[PDB]
This record gives C-alpha cells, structure tokens and sequence, in this order.
C-alpha cells in the first residue's frame, strides 16, 4: 500500500515524501527543482516538505513557483511546512502566539498559497508554555491557514504535554511528528514513539534516512566533490564523516554491500526500505539532487516485498546498535 | 513527575501524579504496557468499569506506599477480587490477610515413603 | 460493547459500557425502550432524579453479573423501593431477600371442601 | 401539511425534494433542466439535492446556473450536497479535514453560491476519526459555508458515536441522514431510524422511492428504450430488474396496480405517499426526467389522505416484507 494514514489522522499521505533541505533554493538550480517535482509527482509522491528557515525562506520560494507553473491541483498536495525560525529579531523565533501566526502567514505568501496541510513547529520552545502554543497552533487551523498540526523533535513527554492541554482546553491535538530515522538513530522512532502511537494517535513522519547522504556509501574513498559534504557551511557532516566514529560507520557499510548485492537492491535502496518495514513510520522524507538520485530511491518500494523477517535480523547484526526497552 | 494521570472508575474520577502509581511497576496502575488497554484517548483519562468503593483503598495503597486496607463497606469477597484485578501481588495480598485474620498456612507434608507418606494419611 | 453509557443519578454520575446494561434485557437499564424516557439529550445521559447511595448497588449488579447486595448504609424500605424501580425482576427480588433473611414462605392452603377448607381455618 | 421540519432542527423542507443524480448534467439537457426545477419551484418544493459526484462535477454546474438565471432568492431555497469523492487523488476521496473544507469549497464555486444548507458525508469513513470529522464538519459551519450537515448511509452506531462526539467536544451534532426508503427497502427507516430521531432528533431525507424508476411499473415488459436501465454505464440497474429476484418484484408491482386502482392514483404516486405515511420521514428525494413525470410525482400529496390503515395492511401483504424489531 503506497498510501498510508498520518497517525490515526484522515490525512492519507505517500510512503515516501520530498524534502527540499539543503537542494532546493540552495545547491541545485531552479530548473532542476522543476524537474525533480514532476519525477516525484508523476510516480505518486504527494508529499513535499519544506520550511521557512531553509535558504533562508528562498526554498519557499522555489517550491511555490512550481505548483503555480505545473498547475497543480491543490487538493492533489500534502504541502508541509516548519516554523521556528522567522529571523534576526528576537519576536522572530519560537514558538508564541506571535511567531506561528505571522511565520505562517509569512510562509504562506512566499509559497502563494491559501494554506498548507501540515504545519510544524520545528523544535520545542522552553521559553513559552504549552498552551501558548496549542492555542496559536488552534487558531491558524481555525482560521484555515493549516489543516493539520505536527511537531519536530520534540520528546515523547513533550508531545504527551501538548496532547493533555488540547484536551483540557478544547483545543486541536498533534497529528504527526518528525524524527530522524536512519540505520545509525534508532531510539526514538523504535522505543518512543511506537509508545505514542497506540496511546494517543500520533505518526512519524521519519527524515534523512540516508543521513545526509552517509549510508548512501559514497564518502567511503573520501569525500567526493559536488556533494553536501564539499558544500559552504557543512563543515559539520564532513567532521561527522571523517571523524573515528564516523570512519567505523564506513566499515559498516561495506558489510551491507553484501546484503544489498544478494537482494538486487542498491545500498540507498536498501536504507530505505528498512525504514519503512515497521506500521509505526508513516512516511519518509527523501532528498535528492539529481534525477538518477530520486528515480533510484524511488526504486525501494519494490524492495519493501524482499525484506524477509531473516534479512531485518541480519542487518541489526551489522549495525549493533538495536535499541532496547 | 508533574505528570498527572486521571482514572475513571466507573464514572468516579481519581486524579493521580504518575510519579505515585510508578512507584510499583509490576501492578496494573504501575505498568503502561499493562494499562494501555484502558485508556480512553477522547477523554485522556483511564477507565476502569469495576467496583467504585474499592478504588479509594486501591489509590491510597499507591500514595501511603503500602498500606492498604479493606474499606469498611466493602465486602471481604469483592475487596479480595479486585486486588488481584489491579495486580498488587502475591506479596501485597498475603499482608492484606494477616491483618484480616484469613491465615491459613497450614500445609500437610506427607512422609515422603508413598507408603510411609500413604499410611501417614490414614492415621 | 465499546460504548460508555452516562447514567445521572440526582448529580452522581457514572459511567458503564453499554455491553454491561445489556447482560440483563428486561430491566430498566437493559431494554432501551423502557430507558428512552430517561434521556437527556443535550447532555448524552441519562438522567434518574432518584436516591443517589441505592444506585451504586445496583450498578455492581449488572457489572459482577448478579450478585447485588444491600449498602450498609440504606435502610431495606428505601432499598427495596429501588430494585422495584429498576425492575431488577421478581427472580433477583427472591435472592436478595433470602439473604436478607425476609423469607415468608408461608401460604396456608385451605382444605379445598370450601367447608372442609371452612372449618379448617376454624381450628 | 406540505412543510415539515427536518429532524428536531429548525429548516422546514417540503416533502418532496428534486434530486440532480443522473438527470441532471447527465441524462437530460440543460434546457429540460431548467424547465423541471421551474415546474418544482413553482409548486412549492424548496428542497434541491446535489453532490460533487454527480457527472463528475457538472451537475452542480447546470443547478448552479439556473438560480442565477432564474433569480431566485437564495433564502426560499434550500440546497444540499454530499461530500465523498473529490477525484482520483488519494487525498480527494473519505471525510478528513482536508477533503471536507476543500471539498465543500470546491462545490460552491460550481453552485455559485455562497453557503449550503446541509452539506452531506456521502458514505462512512472507516480510515478516519470520527473526531476529525465531527471537528471538520462544525469548522465550515462556523466559518459560514453550510448551516447544517447530515450523514448519507451511516449506520445507526455510526450516527450515535458522531453524536457522542459532538457532546463530548461542544461541536456540532448531525441533523438528518439520508436512507434508501421504497416498498423494496425498508430495514432502516422503519427500524433503525426510528430509535434515533426520539433520542437524539436525528430525521430522515428518503432517497429513490420508486428504486430507480423499478416501482414505476415500466420494466414490466423487458426495458424500455430511453430509460435509466438502457444508459451507458448503468448495466448494474439492468442486472438487478432481469435477475429471478428482481422479476419476482415486477410479479408483485401487477398486484400493486390493482390497489392503485381503487384509488385514484398511479403506482408512482402511490410508491411514493407510501413513504410519506410516517412521521418519521421528513422528506423525499424525487428523481425526474421530464416534466410529465414531474408533475405526476407531485401528485402524490393528494394520494396522502387517501391512504387509510387498511390500504397500508393491504399492501404490506402484497410486498411481504414488514421488518421486525
Ligand atoms: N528538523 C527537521 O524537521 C528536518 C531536518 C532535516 C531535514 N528534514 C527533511 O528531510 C529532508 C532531507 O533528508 P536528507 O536530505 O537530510 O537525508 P537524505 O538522507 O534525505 O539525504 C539525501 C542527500 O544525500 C544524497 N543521496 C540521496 N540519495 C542518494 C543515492 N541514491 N545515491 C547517492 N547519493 C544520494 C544526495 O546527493 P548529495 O550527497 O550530493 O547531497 C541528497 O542530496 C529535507 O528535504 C527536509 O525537508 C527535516
Ligand atoms: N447516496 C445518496 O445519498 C443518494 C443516492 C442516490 C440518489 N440520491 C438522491 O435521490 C434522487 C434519485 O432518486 P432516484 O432518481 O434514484 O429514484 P426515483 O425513484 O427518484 O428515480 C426516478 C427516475 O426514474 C423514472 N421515473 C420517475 N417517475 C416516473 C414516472 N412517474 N413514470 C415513469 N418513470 C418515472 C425517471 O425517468 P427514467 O426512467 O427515464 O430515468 C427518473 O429519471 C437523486 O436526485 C439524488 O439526489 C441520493
């Protein structure tokens, strides 16, 4: 089934999602963005993550362009989007009453739309109690400018938090959470969020699941030029890479290049498609700078079938890193 | 910590903070594996549709931390059936019948020889 | 089954699954057509502006499956006048009572020669 | 009296409604369109059913076109709609939050209007809350886009846990439900519906009296040409008329014509005043396709006095399908 529930949510989304961090309005060009909507369009894909702090609200930009040109259909969409960043001013972050209703209405002119499905609050806020932001979040779902409303890395008591407000003040709960899930973070989509999802609804909508392009296994001769490692500013992801625990995760990898060859799937394929092995994930959010990148990640839905019970349990002994309860 | 949880015993509402009933993780209250059935999202509340009366010494075995008790009006019947709903153990209920009186630890060994254990019986 | 029932009693709320009321069809509280005149709608409940300490005993009648017993703290003329409002039946009436011991069985047969019945009552 | 409440609720619709299932923006022309509705609104019937699904959207059109050419007040109408199916997106179809708001403002730019009376859930949703729905259903009312909205086939547990909802949330309860209701369907309006409108006040909006033009008496003889059995696309209306169960039914329509005999009506308006024998029925949904049909369907109210009890046991021994509670 290509298309899944958000949570217990009525919002039926794709198993794989676009994201345009990093790529779109920043490393790749406007035409290629263009291009790598419609592959993604045309192969069933609804849904298309960004956020006002990407490029510093230009990636915005370049995805509002596109469905105006297209000439999508609206209703055919899940367009989401982060707010938490607005800018330099110190009313222009976090999570208040004044933040989300005016970085919502600031993201909403830059995309050129009426509204947007979802709408996350891209980290906790200490600085502001809860039910400032139930109540802001309420109001732009009332008003219309979302449909729905999520969190990013917020923890599994954070989001309990924000659940027990909106039922106390007859408010909107949370759909949705974003998490990182990849081979190498494993402990919060695996042990804290399969708990919310029985108790309270809510769904993971999991990211990089190529951790910025690590488990694809192109740094293991280096780093290679044009990629996000060699980019300004992502001195981190090469420290990350080059580092001794980032060169163990390297020798990792060769020993999945043998289970990847048995199986006809590649090794980003493979990473993806173990991501979505279990109910609890209810989307994945790609990313891709090319079109031989998106049509091959696009490829692991067909892998999702070859993954057996016995190749799951000899993949956890590569990795050894299984998160316990 | 802060963490107050409310449960609904048959209509009858019992706020409690989390950090109480996870004082006893083995029990029913204590355990969120075991108490995941019982919850009622539209409402954040657990319900529980058993007997009212019982639950007051139940909630209060939690926050005296042990001393629990049977309640005037309730039944040595009923009381004795709801503990073992709500899981308070096989350590918790022999406390509870001590102090009832209902002790009866007598256990008749036999002699062992399955002759000299079967004449034993008979004498 | 899954549904929760609200049954108002003079400002006492409780709250049982409907799979609960429905053990017992001929009741009050089990057949829905006796109960539809009890319903309020703008509050999804059923209102009984009756004593409120009887309810709770014949609650744990229909949860325990038939085992109601009186509370010690209402008196068996008040009580009484409960069971026969709930419409508990004339089968649960005759087990309550034997408990309670009011047990007069008694109904002198008359001799049936209508005055060999006569003179029987006679003497 | 011609007018009758809808449930409990305060709207007052005739007792017989037009619907635009099939005939109109499908089977007959725009010209004969506007010809009908005149004939209905000039005899007094204000209730005007529609849905997005209806010729894919165009017979919202040809409905909305007419009350902008006619000029008729919007406050002697009352329109209604069903929102089920969008399109062939997996996001266009069920009752989630998203289909519900975008959906209803789909159709109020093809009706031209401002508001809906009643908007309808057309069918229920099994992969969505009742929550969602409820919430989604009292956010276009309060945003001023529908006044009330029923349900279409719910369930009686289906309409009283949405009910259940409203309550619990101070949201929006149901005021009506749409049920298929002729002398070949009877289960759910003479048992089921009952219990629900003297509980809650929930009335039901009788949909295909004449089943699809079968109790009509036409297809007696085979199918006739021009009829909505030998349409395009309708083989399942021609597979339910020649099967052995749907000839028993013409079997039993003979013997109807002799009680419409003694009376002064035909078996149309007698098919019909048989729905409109109780109180619990609020309205019926009409199906013409020209003006000769129309006018002999509007008939039937004067049929109504002349049903005793005695014609009512003496057809319910001819159809042999009383339902028991
Ligand atoms: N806090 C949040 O909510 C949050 C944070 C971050 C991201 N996100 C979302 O998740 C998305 C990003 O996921 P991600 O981009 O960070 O990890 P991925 O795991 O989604 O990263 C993909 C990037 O790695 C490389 N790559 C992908 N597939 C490849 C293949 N088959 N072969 C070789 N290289 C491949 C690509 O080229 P290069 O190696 O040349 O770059 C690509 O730019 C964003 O679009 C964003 O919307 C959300
Ligand atoms: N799920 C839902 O909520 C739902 C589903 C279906 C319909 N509806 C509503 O109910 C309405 C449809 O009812 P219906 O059309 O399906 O059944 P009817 O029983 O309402 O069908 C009438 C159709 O049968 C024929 N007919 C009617 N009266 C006749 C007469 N006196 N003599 C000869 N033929 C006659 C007509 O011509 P032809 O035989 O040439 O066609 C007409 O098109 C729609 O307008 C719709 O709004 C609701």
């Amino acid at each position: 089934q290509f298309y899944r529930n958000l949570g217990k949510s009525g919002l039926r989304v794709s198993c794989l999602g676009l994201g345009t961090w990093v790529t779109f309005g920043g490393q790749i060009t406007d035409e290629m963005a263009e291009h790598l909507m419609t592959l993604a369009y045309d192969n069933g894909i609804n849904l298309f993550d960004t956020a006002e702090v990407y490029a510093a609200g230009k990636a915005e930009v370049v995805l509002g362009n596109i469905i105006k040109k297209k000439g999508w259909r609206r209703s055919s969409l899940v367009i989401t989007t982060k707010i938490f960043w607005g800018g330099k001013a110190e009313t222009e972050r976090g999570l208040s009453r004044k933040h989300i209703i005016e970085g919502l209405k600031a993201s909403l002119e830059r995309l050129q739309l009426e509204y947007v499905d979802v709408v996350f609050a891209n980290r906790p806020d200490p600085n502001t109690p809860m039910e400032e932001t139930v109540r802001a979040m309420t109001h732009v779902i009332n008003q219309g400018m979302a449909m729905y409303w999520g969190t990013s890395r917020w923890s599994s008591m954070e989001i309990m938090e924000a659940y027990s407000v909106a039922r106390q003040f007859n408010l909107i709960p949370p759909i949705c959470e974003q998490a990182e899930y990849h081979m190498f973070q494993r402990e919060k989509v695996e042990v804290q969020l399969p708990e919310l999802f029985h108790k309270i609804g809510v769904g993971a909508m999991t990211w990089s699941p190529l951790a910025c392009g690590i488990v694809s296994g192109k740094y293991d001769s280096g780093i290679p030029p044009y990629s996000r490692a060699s980019l300004k500013g992502y001195q981190w992801l090469k420290d990350k890479i080059l580092s001794e625990e980032g060169r163990r995760q390297q020798a990792k990898l060769k020993e999945l290049q043998a289970i990847a060859e048995r199986l006809g799937c590649t090794l980003p394929q493979l990473a993806i498609a173990w991501c979505l092995r279990n109910e609890g994930v209810s989307s994945v959010l790609l990313g891709a700078s090319n079109a031989e990148q998106l049509m091959e990640n696009i490829g692991a839905i067909q892998v999702l079938p070859k993954l057996s019970s016995s190749i799951v349990h000899e993949i956890d002994s590569i990795l050894g890193n299984k998160p316990y309860s | 910590c802060c963490e107050r949880v409310v449960i609904n015993i048959s209509g009858l509402r019992f706020e409690t903070q989390l950090k109480t009933l996870a004082q006893f993780p083995e029990t029913l209250l204590g355990d969120p594996k075991k108490r995941m059935r019982y919850f009622d999202p539209l409402r954040n509340e657990y319900f529980f549709d058993r007997n009212r009366p019982s639950f007051d010494a139940i909630l209060y075995y939690y926050q005296s931390g042990g001393r629990l008790r049977r309640p005037v009006n309730v039944p040595l019947d009923i009381f004795s059936e709801e503990i073992r709903f709500y899981e308070l153990g096989e350590e918790a209920m022999e406390m509870f019948r001590e102090d009832e009186g209902y002790i009866k630890e007598e256990e008749r060994p036999l002699p062992e020889n399955e002759f000299q254990r079967q004449v034993w019986l008979l004498f």
